[PDB]
């Protein structure tokens, strides 16, 4: 037998072996998240243990077949995700040290507190205390305080540990042969061996950088008017010409502009479309809700919701002792166990939230026919994508009139619908540059161009250049202050968060042609639509068995990431945003701070 | 007036594993198969060659009752010309086959909180097996080329895997019975007729 037909065989076991000891792992976990106790915590450490330990042992035996000796690429996808030596690659010392480093800065992150000044005993965490502060204080002084005070307090415990955390790295990088460990991350965007569809590593850098650059118009009018609006707000804060401070963007970090809106909105005069009040006028639970999002996904084509969907998942709030982890998700246990947890309340949110988690599921059952280690997204801004674009279709107020939530009465003027433009670009358009520039200074830290005496001096130039952002406090080197946010500090990539960005409205631009929808983007809903059901399901059952770009391909007809639906999507609020700007300064110096 | 002990292989506490599937002989009885057929419990019931529909006014020489296991995913491989590891590795059915499968849902019965692990199918093996063929041997598998010494390891899997069936699994995996009935025309006294 060859080195091949060996691969396939240990592949089919490793298979059988994987569905139950992973279900049982899921099935273990999703009994502490519904039902928290400490029986239930040990338990699904017991479960998760076997199920690493199970991964580990055939991690090891699959390095025994050598991928040079197998041509299938479908087998050779498989064995190259189990072969990953990952961590393992270096001495058991350092990944030792390694884990111990990532476990002290996700327990910095997540038991930081801040005491304010005077009372050492009223101590506020980053949630819900200071979160709270950066989302709903309009005090300049408040919201400095908790912006410098993370940064200082837990930031700098971060700084050490971060510097020891970028060596280890990459050596396990350089150790599996990537350029380091930034290039090791690029690495889920990777093809190779198909002709046609092929990606390298490098490739990425170049199309996140060539579609920021069409971005840069849209964010720069956007930063213009919402400079404006805030100028008005704080006149003794904000400069025409400067770029905003950084504690005054609507959370900790300026992730995202949400919760500027108050102070931004166009026509403040105009209510919003929320469709609570008639959910709870027609006495609406939260069955009602998951219904209603099963039967959007029935009219363009897929399958309805599996009876173990129904009977398994907890859709409310278990309540009075038994406590659980109200954050939404999307469970794929395996063994076509398909669930979902939300502790959902009767509100609009909800509503699209629960649209968007049953577009997981339908991700999720649409690839269950694959081989195990191929179900997944076809990447990592993927799955995201799909969920998202749900949501998309589901508040809009044509889909709210189908479903008789919206009043037949209520008809979209062009005021409401610039309103509506704002909001969104406020968290989907203002992201985009804050989430580039954090990737390209972790790429630059692990590719070795920023030398650690200048991380914080080369992280504020960025900020203040590529976003538009200044900080109000000089920071030395004994800040850490990208590892102040959750994904940095608990290794995580963020790069998905562009790419998925411009994938949703790439998959809605090509649904909605599907769907022949007429006029702006923004207004489509996908309901009803076989055609374009079918052609969102041509992805989704590739699972990760196809090149990503092959994947993109089936739903848009385009092999690579593309900017031109999100600036289609945004054009109405581009050209309200440009006539705005006409008597304002559009751009930022980045010499001003307000610290002087 | 002699009854065909059909309740013993339908109602059976535990059925059989697909790899080693019980086969109960059946002769000298009456059979009531439109009992069965106009039941409404089963999931699946397809006949070949022989027709469901009130053909109990036939005689058959024996009757052949095979019963076993699988998830519900696997119950179309029980049928003439069908590839797969129930069909190739444990339970294969002739070209030619002249009888009925019976197939329900045994969740209630097989499935069990933590997991019922109690039925096992064949995994892998040399060559497919003849229609009728039963393998219930536990030799380990050679993938390589290297022996196994009876033990498993590097290339050296156990032919046998078990179902871990859970009542929480979706309905293709979930465990269902399955009850296959062969008739035989010999030149031969025919002792199986049933009214
Ligand atoms: C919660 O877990 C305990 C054991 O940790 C168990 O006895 C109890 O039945 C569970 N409750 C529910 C509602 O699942
Ligand atoms: C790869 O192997 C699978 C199963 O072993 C087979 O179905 C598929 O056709 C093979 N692909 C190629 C290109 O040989
Ligand atoms: C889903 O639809 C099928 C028809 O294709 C139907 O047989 C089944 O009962 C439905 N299940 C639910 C939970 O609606
Ligand atoms: C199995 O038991 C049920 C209930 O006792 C009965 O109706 C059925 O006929 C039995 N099966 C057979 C094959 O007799
Ligand atoms: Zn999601």
């Amino acid at each position: 037998s060859t080195i091949e037909e060996q691969a396939k065989t240990f592949l089919d076991k490793f298979n059988h072996e994987a569905e139950d000891l992973f279900y049982q792992s899921s099935l273990a976990s999703w009994n502490y998240n519904t039902n928290i106790t400490e029986e239930n915590v040990q338990n699904m450490n017991n479960a998760g243990d076997k199920w690493s330990a199970f991964l580990k042992e055939q991690s090891t035996l699959a390095q025994m077949y050598p991928l040079q000796e197998i041509q299938n690429l479908t087998v050779k996808l498989q064995l190259q995700a189990l072969q990953q030596n990952g961590s393992s690659v270096l001495s058991e010392d350092k990944s030792k040290r390694l884990n111990t480093i990532l476990n002290t800065m996700s327990t910095i992150y997540s038991t930081g507190k801040v005491c304010n000044p005077d009372n050492p005993q009223e101590c506020l965490l980053l949630e819900p205390g200071l979160n709270e502060i950066m989302a709903n204080s309009l005090d300049y002084n408040e919201r400095l305080w908790a912006w410098e005070s993370w940064r200082s307090e837990v930031g700098k415990q971060l700084r050490p540990l971060y510097e020891e955390y970028v060596v280890l790295k990459n050596e396990m990088a350089r150790a599996n042969h990537y350029e380091d460990y930034g290039d090791y991350w690029r690495g889920d965007y990777e093809v190779n061996g198909v002709d046609g569809y092929d990606y390298s590593r490098g490739q990425l850098i170049e199309d996140v950088e060539h579609t920021f650059e069409e971005i840069k118009p849209l964010y720069e009018h956007l930063h213009a008017y919402v400079r404006a609006k805030l100028m008005n707000a704080y006149p003794s804060y904000i400069s025409p010409i400067g770029c905003l401070p950084a504690h005054l963007l609507g959370d900790m970090w300026g992730r995202f502009w949400t919760n500027l809106y108050s102070l931004t909105v166009p026509f403040g005069q105009k209510p919003n479309i929320d469709v609570t009040d008639a959910m709870v006028d027609q006495a609406w639970d939260a069955q009602r809700i998951f219904k209603e999002a099963e039967k959007f996904f029935v009219s363009v084509g897929l399958p309805n919701m599996t009876q173990g969907f129904w009977e398994n998942s907890m859709l409310t709030d278990p309540g009075n002792v038994q406590k659980a982890v109200c954050h939404p998700t999307a469970w794929d246990l395996g063994k076509g166990d398909f669930r979902i947890l939300m502790c959902t309340k009767v509100t609009m949110d909800d509503f699209l939230t629960a649209h968007h988690e049953m577009g997981h599921i339908q991700y999720d059952m649409a690839y269950a026919a694959q081989p195990f280690l191929l179900r997944n997204g076809a990447n990592e801004g993927f799955h995201e994508a799909v969920g998202e674009i749900m949501s998309l279709s589901a508040a809009t107020p044509k889909h709210l009139k189908s479903i008789g939530l919206l009043s037949p009465d209520f008809q979209e003027d062009n005021e409401t619908e610039i309103n509506f433009l704002l909001k969104q670009a406020l968290t989907i358009v203002g992201t985009l540059p804050f989430t580039y520039m954090l990737e390209k200074w972790r790429w630059m830290v692990f590719k070795g161009e920023i030398p650690k005496d200048q991380w914080m001096k080369k992280w504020w130039e960025m900020k203040r250049e590529i976003v538009g952002v200044v900080e109000p406090v000089p920071h030395d080197e004994t800040y850490c202050d990208p590892a102040s946010l959750f994904h940095v500090s608990n290794d995580y990539s963020f790069i998905r968060y562009y790419t998925r960005t411009l994938y949703q409205f790439q998959f809605q631009e090509a649904l909605c042609q599907a769907a022949k929808h007429e006029g702006p983007l923004h207004k489509c809903d996908i309901s009803n639509s076989t055609e374009a059901g079918q052609k969102l399901f041509n992805m989704l059952r590739l699972g990760k068995s196809e090149p990503w770009t092959l994947a993109l391909e089936n739903v848009v007809g385009a092999k690579n990431m593309n900017v031109r639906p999100l600036l289609n999507y945004f054009e109405p609020l581009f050209t309200w945003l440009k006539d705005q700007n006409k008597n304002s300064f559009v751009g930022w110096s980045t010499d001003w701070s307000p610290y002087a | 007036t002699n009854l065909c002990p059909f309740g013993e292989v339908f109602n059976a506490t535990r059925f059989a594993s697909v790899y080693a599937w019980n086969r109960k002989r059946i002769s000298n009885c009456v059979a009531d198969y439109s009992v069965l057929y106009n039941s409404a419990s089963f999931s699946t019931f397809k006949c070949y060659g022989v027709s469901p529909t009130k053909l109990n006014d036939l005689c058959f020489t024996n009757v052949y009752a095979d019963s076993f296991v699988i998830r519900g995913d696997e119950v179309r491989q029980i049928a003439p010309g069908q590839t797969g590891k129930i069909a190739d590795y444990n339970y294969k059915l002739p070209d030619d086959f002249t009888g009925c499968v019976i197939a329900w849902n045994s969740n209630n019965l097989d499935s069990k909180v933590g997991g019922n692990y109690n039925y096992l199918f064949r995994l892998f093996r040399k060559s497919n097996l003849k229609p009728f063929e039963r393998d219930i041997s536990t030799e380990i598998y050679q993938a390589g080329s290297t022996p196994c010494n009876g033990v498993e390891g590097f290339n050296c899997y156990f032919p046998l895997q078990s179902y871990g069936f859970q009542p929480t699994n979706g309905v293709g995996y979930q465990p269902y019975r399955v009850v296959v009935l062969s008739f035989e025309l010999l030149h031969a006294p025919a002792t199986v007729c049933g009214p």
